[PDB]
């Protein structure tokens, strides 16, 4: 060892790690119930995220979509796709609301955590999350997800032999981005930041 | 022939002075070049603070980004961390917590990479079709700089990692945090806590004074602003890596953990934004190649949509899970063309067709897309962005 | 213990916003580091467009300089040239001159390298004593960047050059014209006319829209705002190679061609502009070391003022005739140090102390100054430049 | 061949290709006398460069110095210094007066370098200076150069072997450029440019 850098003090540990682990490592002794969570939200939520945490405009929604995750245009939401209650917690006590972060309680965030599932239909409207139960919830979509195997799926595939002469594929246009016409363009219509035409005068 | 007056005639700057020496202590770029900057698309995202711009690959060469130009992603906003209001945490299953002030990390042994930094999300709007005109549009969430800083093993061990840490977590100063978890193994390898890039201090957009360095993994991950690194026996499962930057697949199931960037390559030119505009005759193809998973071994350059290719030559070296740079010089004859480049790199892979990753993953992974880019060169050199089937 | 409350109480940027993503198309650095900089010394000349400024390399890391601080030498001002006002003439021994507009330039074959540019003068001010204080201005008239552009021998080759034509002259646009001459088996290994450095277009006072590149060999030779190559029979001893670029001996002739940058190096911290604070422990010595007559092969550090020395580790790679990083990690105790660093490179060439150099030179050399610098590190953590005997 | 470029035009090449080698290959058609020369330098040139080309206030001398080359601090001009005329012509056509370059015609700048040898003690006050009689002149200096022989006298000297251990070097402190003090300096009197001090509150 160097001998650089100090002893962390307890008090310096508790204030920066408020990390939840889908165990429950993290948690602090608090609870929430749904009623509060719905006053909290109203006053400090729900003029982004909607009354009923279902978005307003094009902010996240954060309940519905439950059954989506197969149809063309999925709704992924606390409900139909997150794993783990764990993440709620932790994600809204240390960065929301969006601008003022890292203003809500431990019993803040219980009661708005309860409120969540309460609006996602998964428990009912005088529910109580607490530290001692919040690893009883366990979330729709907890079994959804699998750690990358592109190296079975994908990598084997992908490094065969690649074809270099008479390529037996497809080269009829199908679609063209000039159709939707929705990036930004310079004055005369072309791409923003399309390179100047040399023959023409340069710019002032 | 007529003289031209450029040449016969003596021009100002042939006889009246240029600008002195002590006229820009920190110069920008001359004002012809004022396209060469960061574009940002206001539809892509809900706030301006949580959103994403593009560096303008289509007009820059080589492969270093200059800073000033390379994009950021941020999911609060760039924020503002003096070197004397920075600390550096390690906690959780180590033998001794510790605090460092910026002044302690410049006293560790350092190192380098050079390293390109792409966000999961490059070319994510094109999974469903063709959308944007441009490469800065579709492959420009993407940088590559020189970077010096100290490995995270070294921070690790004057904390003293525990028999039962096996994951690192690493969270930002940041309101957003952009918590992410590491497998130790990565960690242990070449994950660096950078303070310079480009030769001086990071940009404040880019973590100024300390970011983490990931090489070939997914930019999310590169923490900036970088405030503490937490080792537990679990990944932490944040946000980061629960709701975003996981990968939902045909059956409803979603990938997570996907970490490494797979093989990838553009051609920068011919493209969208930059026109043939000089008429048949010689004509360079440029572009970027790149991957996650080690060393650009050779980039092939298609002009008819994939029926035949010709293998393309780097131009300079091919680094490690870093930006290269390659060419093909043909002579046009003013045909219409489409124009591909397909990336191999030291494991063998192959870049795949945007074809060839919908038949295993489907439209909604979000991610990861790696496909190759197909630039239609039509008769009047005007280039657009398409599919092809 | 008395927690800190840079930690303990939640700071704005932890929960407020930073800037947008719309906020800075083309960034500079943060307000912090206003001191990475160049700086200009007014009493080295007469007028400061003919004249130097510094790169600051005592705050920089790594090996690529940031091309807003990287050095300039002007004789008549940076001028403004755009690419449509652009022309590029080769004639003399050719079989057809040629005028060449910016545009035709572009459709060339490609080509990069990476190497320094090191001002001939670089030094200088030293060959009689300790002058200036801070390696900025003792070590810094050079730069390193990643350059793209088209080899001379095939612009040539377009104009056909005349067995005859033994001689390249190449001036600039610029009142000043800095022509010189070179020999035709140096303008066929490795001469470049650069368009990009650091992956963008050259900056305005580092000759936009084009320069030569001239790896190994002094900077005047690098002609910035090149506008003709004149292939001629013999040198044409021009201004620039004859009252200047010359090298007056102990016996009064002068040495005249002295092209190549010989191995150097320097200590970049600690030196006069960056004074150990941090109290004892320890220490990282970082510095620069570079050679025209290739790559770098190893860096020797002294702490004793050359009675002993220690080989430190190359950072990355020793590319040939770039700038190669080094790094010494010791315990420093709190005594004085004479620190010092030696390079050598590939032909076998050992930097030379200052005495060495004047032992055969005397002291009217002007140029060419690659002697071993001395830090006298004290007490305090303050650094001097000093020679020792 | 790629087909890339276009001929230079006669008019071209004549506007930009205006080099004189050593042996007057590049010289064109023209005379000037010193006493036109000395009116030219008197309206162009002297207002830096002095009625008698000796230099003022701190702006380059261009006569005088002659045998100073083995002095403590050499004065290098054109007449103790400079190996050819040509270089003169060249550079004083092409890049003089300093801020107005390319103002003089062929005759102007033969005279003002007929000028410029008297004054340097080289001709007489009634010489012609002519594209016919140029090459007729040998400066001073003209045999004072020699190319780069490091190869010869550096190289094989510094490849040798360096000492490791126990170096028999001198390591008393001789020269402090602290003594000079003139560096640019930031507020506190501290070299420019130098590392904030990170103890201390940020700007
Ligand atoms: C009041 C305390 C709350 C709570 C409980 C939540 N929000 Fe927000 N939110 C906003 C924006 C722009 C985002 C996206 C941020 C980004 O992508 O980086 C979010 C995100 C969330 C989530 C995650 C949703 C997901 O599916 O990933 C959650 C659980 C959440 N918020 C909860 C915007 C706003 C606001 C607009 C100004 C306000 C007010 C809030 N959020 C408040 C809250
Ligand atoms: C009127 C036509 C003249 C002529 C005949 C000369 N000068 Fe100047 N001069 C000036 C400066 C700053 C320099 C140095 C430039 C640099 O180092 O880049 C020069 C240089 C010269 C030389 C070369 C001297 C040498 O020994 O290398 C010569 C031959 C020369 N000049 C001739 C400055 C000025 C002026 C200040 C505004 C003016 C006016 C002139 N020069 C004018 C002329
Ligand atoms: N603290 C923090 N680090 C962060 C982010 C963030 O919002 N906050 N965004 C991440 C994402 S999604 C990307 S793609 C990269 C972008 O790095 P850049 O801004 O240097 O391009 O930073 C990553 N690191
Ligand atoms: N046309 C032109 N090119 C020039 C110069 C000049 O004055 N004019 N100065 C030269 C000198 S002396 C040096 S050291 C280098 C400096 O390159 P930079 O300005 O990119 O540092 O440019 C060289 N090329
Ligand atoms: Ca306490
Ligand atoms: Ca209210
Ligand atoms: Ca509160
Ligand atoms: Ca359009
Ligand atoms: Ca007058
Ligand atoms: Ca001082
Ligand atoms: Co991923
Ligand atoms: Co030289």
């Amino acid at each position: 060892k160097l001998g650089l850098g100090r002893e962390a003090l307890p008090e310096e540990i508790s204030a920066w790690d408020t990390a939840v682990l889908p165990d429950g490592q993290g948690l602090r002794p608090g609870s929430g119930d749904v009623a509060t969570g719905d006053a909290l939200f109203a006053d400090n939520c729900a003029s982004c995220h909607g009354d009923f945490a279902e978005g307003l405009d094009s902010w996240p929604v954060l309940a519905g979509g439950d059954g989506s995750l197969t149809d063309p245009r999925p709704v992924k939401t606390i409900g139909s796709y997150w794993p783990y209650l764990s993440t709620v917690y932790d994600y809204v006590h240390r960065s929301m609301p969006f601008g003022s972060a890292q203003t809500l309680s431990v019993d803040d965030t219980y009661a708005i955590t309860a409120f969540l599932l309460y609006s996602n239909g998964l428990v009912e409207d005088d529910f109580v999350l607490t530290h001692e139960n919040f690893t009883q919830v366990v979330l729709p979509n907890a079994e959804g997800f699998y750690p990358d195997d592109r190296d079975q799926t994908e990598y084997p595939l992908f490094s065969k032999e690649p074809c270099m002469t008479d390529c037996a594929v497809g080269v009829e246009i199908t679609k063209r981005a000039v159709d939707l016409n929705v990036t930004p363009e310079d004055p005369d219509g072309r791409p923003a930041g399309s390179m100047p035409d040399l023959g023409a005068a340069a710019a002032p | 022939g007529t003289p031209d007056p450029l040449i016969t005639e003596i021009q100002p700057w042939a006889s009246e002075f240029g600008e002195a020496v002590d006229a820009h202590p920190y110069g920008l770029p001359i004002h012809f070049e004022s396209h060469v900057k960061r574009q940002y698309v206001e539809w892509l995202t809900e706030s301006p603070v949580s959103s994403i711009n593009f560096t303008p690959i289509h007009a820059l060469e080589g492969t270093i980004t200059p800073q000033g130009c390379a994009f950021e992603r941020h999911h609060s906003g760039a924020i503002e961390l003096s070197k004397q209001d920075y600390r550096l945490m390690i906690n959780g299953l180590v033998e001794k917590p510790l605090v460092f002030t910026f002044e302690d990390l410049l006293r560790f042994p350092r190192t380098t990479t050079t390293a390109f930094c792409e966000c999961a999300a490059n070319g994510g709007m094109e999974w469903g079709g063709a959308q944007l005109e441009g490469c800065q549009y579709t492959q420009g969430m993407i940088h590559n700089m020189e970077y010096v800083g100290v490995p995270l093993s070294v921070l690790l061990a004057e904390a003293g990692v525990k028999p039962e840490g096996k994951w690192l977590y690493a969270e930002g100063a940041d309101a957003s945090s952009n918590g992410r978890s590491f497998p130790m193994e990565k960690v242990m390898d070449d994950v660096m806590l950078a303070f310079f890039a480009n030769g001086e201090a990071l940009r404040k957009e880019h973590g100024y004074p300390a970011r983490l360095v990931v090489p070939g993994w997914e930019g999310n991950m590169w923490v900036k602003w970088v405030r503490r690194l937490g080792i537990y026996d679990k990944a932490v499962e944040s946000r980061e890596e629960t709701s975003k930057y996981t990968d939902l697949m045909p059956d409803g199931r979603a990938r997570k953990w996907t970490w490494v960037m797979d093989a990838k390559s553009v051609i920068t030119s011919p493209s969208p934004q930059v026109p043939i505009r000089h008429g048949k005759g010689p004509l360079v193809i440029s572009g970027l190649a790149w991957s996650g998973n080690g060393r650009i071994t050779r980039v092939d350059v298609s002009l008819d949509g994939g029926k035949n290719w010709t293998t393309a030559r780097i131009t300079g070296q091919a680094l490690p899970k870093a930006l290269t740079r390659f060419h093909l010089d043909i002579d046009w004859d003013g045909s219409e063309m489409l124009l591909q480049s397909r990336a191999v790199d030291e494991t063998g892979y192959v870049q795949p067709t945007k074809d060839a990753l919908r038949a295993i993953r489907g439209r909604n992974n979000v991610y990861h897309n790696n496909g190759i880019q197909t630039w239609w060169v039509k008769a009047d050199g005007e280039v657009e962005n398409v599919e092809i089937a």
